[PDB]
């Protein structure tokens, strides 16, 4: 329920030889930075940390990772690490890995690498898992909170800041998905394939 | 030469005070050069100091934009010495009825040297009063404004009458106006100035101005033509580059003065003259005049260079897979342009009494590159930004060193 | 050399086209050189109130060059407070 | 956060069922909608509080939420208004001991309001380096 | 009193230059009362004048802001009077490095009458700053940090009376901690006078309280508060007098502005002093009350068992009305003198009615569109947008 | 009609509806084709 | 305007035809959301043109 | 091309007046009765 700290790698503005740090202290965090400096890219990061789903429209064309060129390698690797406390008393560690390979060709090819969950007990360390389908459903159940959720409300971009107060069927379609309606929806479809 | 029959006006223009306010190498570039200017001021003993416009680079700046101008007028315009000019035109109408007075013929401010200007584009009347930045400093007691023009239809053009001794001055101010209206105004005849009549004859003339002298557009620019021809000296205060040396038009009959910036706002090649300001000298109907070029001024080297036709690497780039050595040779090409700008500072600055105290700047450098090429052909272009990284530490301007381009036909 | 655009105007004409109005000139008047207090009165810049008043302003009007009013201050050193 | 069970329109082989939302003000008696008739500032909290009040209905157990630039498009008077507001919140979820709130903002002045409350130990920063590479900072 | 050894000073505070000059009617509410105040100060022969903070109501203040600020003070600051103060801090100390020395004694410009200001706001520069450049503001009350708190006070001087001007300007741990540190002069001591004027910080979360403050000064200023108390009063417990000169334009509608407001002239003598306060005439005028709607005898509840939208408004019809009756005559009482020779036109008042429509059962008051009623006074009120707030009890 | 709805006579804030969100934005231009409709007639033409 | 076309999903016996729209700025190759700048004029430009 | 546009921003409103290529604005007031009423003005 606690997020502890974040630490980001070779996406976007971000450096891909050095990794970035910010750690979250309850109750309030503040991040002030300024115009064009790369403030909304820590939200993405978290976002991509715990529901492990790209940007919107992003994915395609390497836009999620630092551009190989301003480098200067042809390869480039991301990485996204995040720590929080689960539900329980216990608290685990996360990290994902993409990578980037630039062609002789402009064109550029996204592929995704292997992640882990890891358990930092006291005075140990342990692999949970390393398939990221299932890191996926790990993650949610720690969290305590499911991801339709965090796909539309506890992590909102930045120019829809306002989508409670935006066009009502706008408003409309939002809720469809907070609310999970649509995964029983079809359940009633498949009672249609009856 | 300085006489009590003469009188010594400085020229300067498009200060362009707080021009990259925020760069983190390059911010006080832009007032440094101004606080510079003034300290001319009163170290060459000028009459008085007369700003060709663009006083400020933004129309509501900053208060360190402010607060550094003002100062700088305060240290240098203000002192015991006595002024040795008379006032001659009707206060009332060239300034406000604020204080009609001459801000040196007010009896709280012991002013020195008094400063004229005149309010450029980036410092047009705007807000709920239609104040311009001058007009703050104006009412402080520390800038004279003059050239005003109230109603842009019906331009009405009254100099300011100066005199020193015998040495009769007239100053005729016209402010900045939209490029192509001050066209149409002129075209239409609705323009008129107000000549002196009290001899009918023997005033000098001299004509400040803050519109563009040459454009592709035929109405942006404001032929010199249509000047009137009494006029005799003409101070053209929009065009950044720097041509100090007047030059006699041989149709209309009076020498032409274009001063340039103080600050390098754009990187082209009209920038990279070097800086000067003039002392301009009057006496009866004669004028001299004595560049004085800019110390403190940011270095800057520009360099054209077309791929297709360089000698060096003509043919050796077009083998395939060309991307490591294309910038080899560019490597080459700006460390060169280094060194030739990190001379010119120490020529200027060769002997000094600060000399040893002052710190070598990091030097401008801009690069130019067209790389069209044959069809069968091709050199590649390395990233822009990457590419001018690799100087971090030589070069002010970080993030940029090169435009890569390819002319469009 | 220089560079020539054929605008197709009588710039010999603009020249009688244009029409120039007279101005008249304004005599001139002292730049307050030295202004005695009976000038600052009729004018009323002075008010004899204030007259016998102790001033210490280190102000000097311009041409007050060889007549000088020196300003003494003796400085009083400020001393931290034992705070309860 | 009122709806209309009945939105769907009949279908003879489907069930097609699509709930409507719209979200409308109370003042006395009127329940005008506020898209219209309020000004900036009004919205901008609205927001804020639905993203809060909502998160907990679901789940009641994780207080994270992330405003982004809240302050943005705010006149003077609104924004210390808003600053205000959002300290209420805090204190009124301060008791409940659950809330991990992140608020991004470039705005100079707004961002002095929470910090000099002094609750929160210390803010971070986003900085271009020589190789305009971000950069993260402490600061206090 | 006015005799060689007497100081006069003139004592404003929160004039919020600038506030709401968008507006059509109230633009010139703002600047022109701080025109009558210095106005004021040449008029009444003024030794100096001391500004108690917030001289602008917006950080970035606006051009037409500034620009009127700035014509005020040289018309009224800059003359050929005397100034009869004597200054003894080294200007080192207690001023910044541009212009240490204090303005008066600047060779360049005269001026007649120092004006002492604290600090408005910081986004190095302050909005002031672009004031004390040109000289016409001197400058002090600057603090370091929040946990460095060192007060140096100006020491200035009028034949034989003494005076110590001490500045703070601009949380509430730090003075419990007694962090605070103040410098006394112990030379001569016990014959200078002593006056403290502090503006509480705006963004503070918390007040400072005046059983904090030593216990050897003589006068204290509030700066922050709004509503106008000019006399003094002394607290048993610090065994000081405190003052609180009050705003200058009513910045918000409440109970507080409905008092009179005045600046006071702080005449001193020897170690005491005597004050007389003077009325500030271009206020805008203002009234306020509240109504109960259930407790009102006038109403006597003729809505409660019917229906009201038809004669509810007919009902505060009689009671706004009344409000701009006293709203005029009292602008007018003020305003028999010269015979309206100046500002003869009479401007629109403010007015502010506070309704609570709490219903004691079974019974709806109706309520009306705050904007469509206000607006139903145009050209009889200013603020057009909102004459009457409606809330009901929680 | 439907571009005189949705483009031509804009509503004041809804200015930048081009700047509404992806699918705000999708249920935008799909008014202004006139598409829905004749997917309409496609689906009855189905069940036949 | 990048409108999805591939966005259509594939019924079992229809084509159930729909278009996903998102507007996106282009600076040389580079192909961005759009969404998230501050440049309030970029924004009304853009949604003018 | 007949684009309308609606401001009440004296800076946006003035570029375009001066620009010469708006013959005139219109304007939108409330009377004595609070009543709207345009009046043309160039
Ligand atoms: N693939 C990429 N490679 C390099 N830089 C990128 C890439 N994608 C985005 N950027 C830049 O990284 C920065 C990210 O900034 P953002 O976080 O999206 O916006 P911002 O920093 O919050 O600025 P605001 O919020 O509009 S004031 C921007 O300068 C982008 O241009
Ligand atoms: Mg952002
Ligand atoms: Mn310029
Ligand atoms: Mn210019
Ligand atoms: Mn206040
Ligand atoms: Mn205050």
């Amino acid at each position: 329920s606690k997020i502890e700290k974040l630490s980001i790698l070779g996406v976007r503005s971000f450096g891909p030889h050095h990794p970035e740090t910010i750690a979250f202290n309850t109750p309030l965090t503040l991040i002030v930075g300024y115009n064009g400096s790369g403030k909304t890219t820590v939200i993405e990061c978290l976002k991509y940390a715990t529901t492990g789903e790209l940007p919107p429209n992003s994915t395609r064309n390497g836009a999620f990772i630092h551009d190989p060129d301003l480098v200067g390698e042809k390869e480039v690797r991301a990485q996204v690490k995040l720590s929080f406390r689960s539900t329980i008393g216990e608290s685990y560690v996360v990290t994902r890995n993409i990578q980037l390979l630039v062609q002789r060709n402009n064109k550029r090819t996204q592929k995704t690498l292997e992640g882990s969950l890891l358990l930092r007990n006291n005075g140990e360390r342990t692999v949970i898992s390393t398939r990221v389908a299932e890191l996926d459903k790990l993650v949610s159940e720690k969290l305590g909170v499911p991801p339709a959720i965090l796909d539309a409300v506890i992590f909102c971009h930045q120019d829809d800041s306002l989508w409670p107060m935006s066009e009502p069927a706008a408003l409309k379609k939002r809720f469809d998905e907070i609310f999970e309606a649509q995964k029983y929806t079809k359940v009633i479809e498949n009672i249609r394939l009856l | 030469t300085a006489g009590p029959d003469t009188i010594r006006i400085l020229v300067s223009t498009d200060n362009h005070v707080g021009y990259e306010e925020r760069d983190p190498i390059r911010k006080d570039d832009s007032w440094r050069t101004f606080d510079e200017i003034m300290q001319l001021a009163r170290t060459k003993d000028v009459d008085m100091v007369l700003l060709g416009g663009d006083l400020f680079h933004d129309n509501k700046p900053s208060r360190k934009a402010m607060y550094q101008v003002m100062r700088s007028l305060r240290k240098n315009c203000l002192g015991m010495k006595p002024c040795e000019l008379e006032f001659l035109s009707d206060p009332a109408e060239v300034f406000e009825g604020a204080f009609p007075h001459v801000n040196y013929y007010d009896p709280d401010i012991n002013v020195s040297i008094p400063v004229f200007s005149i309010h450029g584009n980036h410092d047009d009347p705007s807000g709920d009063g239609h104040l311009c930045s001058l007009d703050l400093l104006q009412v402080a007691g520390l800038v004279n404004y003059f050239g005003r023009v109230p109603e842009a239809d019906n331009i009405h053009v009254k100099p300011i009458l100066l005199q020193k001794g015998k040495t009769k001055l007239a100053l005729y101010g016209m402010s900045n106006v939209r490029d192509e209206r001050i066209h149409r105004t002129f075209r239409d005849n609705k323009v008129r100035f107000y000549r002196p009549s009290q001899q009918t004859g023997d005033w000098f003339n001299l004509l400040t101005l803050h519109q563009n002298h040459y454009a592709h557009t035929p109405t942006g620019y404001l032929s010199e033509n249509m000047l009137p021809d009494f006029l005799d000296l003409v101070i053209w205060g929009h065009e950044h580059e720097c041509l100090i040396d007047p030059k006699k038009n041989p149709e209309t009959g009076f020498h032409v003065m274009q001063p340039g910036s103080s600050i390098a706002t754009s990187l082209v090649p009209g920038e990279a003259v070097p800086k000067h300001i003039a002392i301009l000298s009057i006496t009866g109907k004669s004028f001299e005049v004595e560049k004085i070029p800019l110390r403190t001024v940011r270095p800057f080297v520009i360099r054209e260079i077309t791929l297709a036709t360089d000698k060096r690497f003509k043919g050796l780039e077009k083998k395939q897979d060309n991307r490591q050595e294309v910038t080899k040779r560019l490597m080459q090409i700006v460390e060169e342009m280094i060194a030739e700008a990190n001379e010119m500072w120490r020529s200027l600055h060769e002997d000094s009494q600060d000399d040893e105290d002052e710190e070598q700047p990091l030097p401008l450098i801009r690069l130019k590159v067209e790389y069209s090429s044959p069809e069968g052909t091709k050199f590649e272009v390395e990233n822009p930004q990457r590419f001018s990284n690799r100087f971090a530490g030589k070069v002010a301007n970080q993030n940029d060193v090169v435009h890569f381009y390819r002319k469009k036909t | 050399l220089a560079q020539l655009g054929d605008d197709d105007i009588d710039y010999a004409a603009i020249r009688r086209l244009h029409i120039i109005e007279e101005i008249e000139v304004r005599q001139p008047e002292p730049h307050g050189p030295n202004r005695t207090r009976e000038q600052d009165i009729a004018d009323g810049r002075w008010d004899p109130r204030w007259n016998g008043r102790k001033n210490f302003k280190r102000f000097r009007r311009q041409g007050e060059t060889g007549v000088r009013m020196p300003v003494q201050s003796v400085i009083v050193p400020l001393e931290e407070v034992r705070t309860k | 956060i009122r709806s209309d069970v009945e939105s769907t329109t009949s279908s003879d082989s489907g069930t097609r069922r699509n709930y409507n939302y719209r979200v409308s003000m109370v003042k006395g008696d009127t329940e005008m909608d506020m898209r219209g008739r309020c000004s900036a500032g009004q919205k901008v909290l609205a927001s804020i509080i639905i993203r809060l009040a909502l998160a907990e209905s679901f789940c009641a157990n994780c207080g994270l939420i992330a405003l982004d630039e809240p302050t943005t498009n705010l006149d003077s008077d609104n924004i210390r208004s808003l600053a205000e507001s959002l300290h209420g919140i805090i204190k009124a979820r301060q008791a409940q001991g659950n809330l991990q709130l992140i608020v991004i903002t470039h705005d100079e002045e707004f961002l002095k309001y929470m910090q000099c409350s002094d609750f929160c130990d210390d803010f971070y920063r986003v900085k271009r380096d020589e190789k305009q590479n971000s950069v993260i900072v402490r600061e206090s």
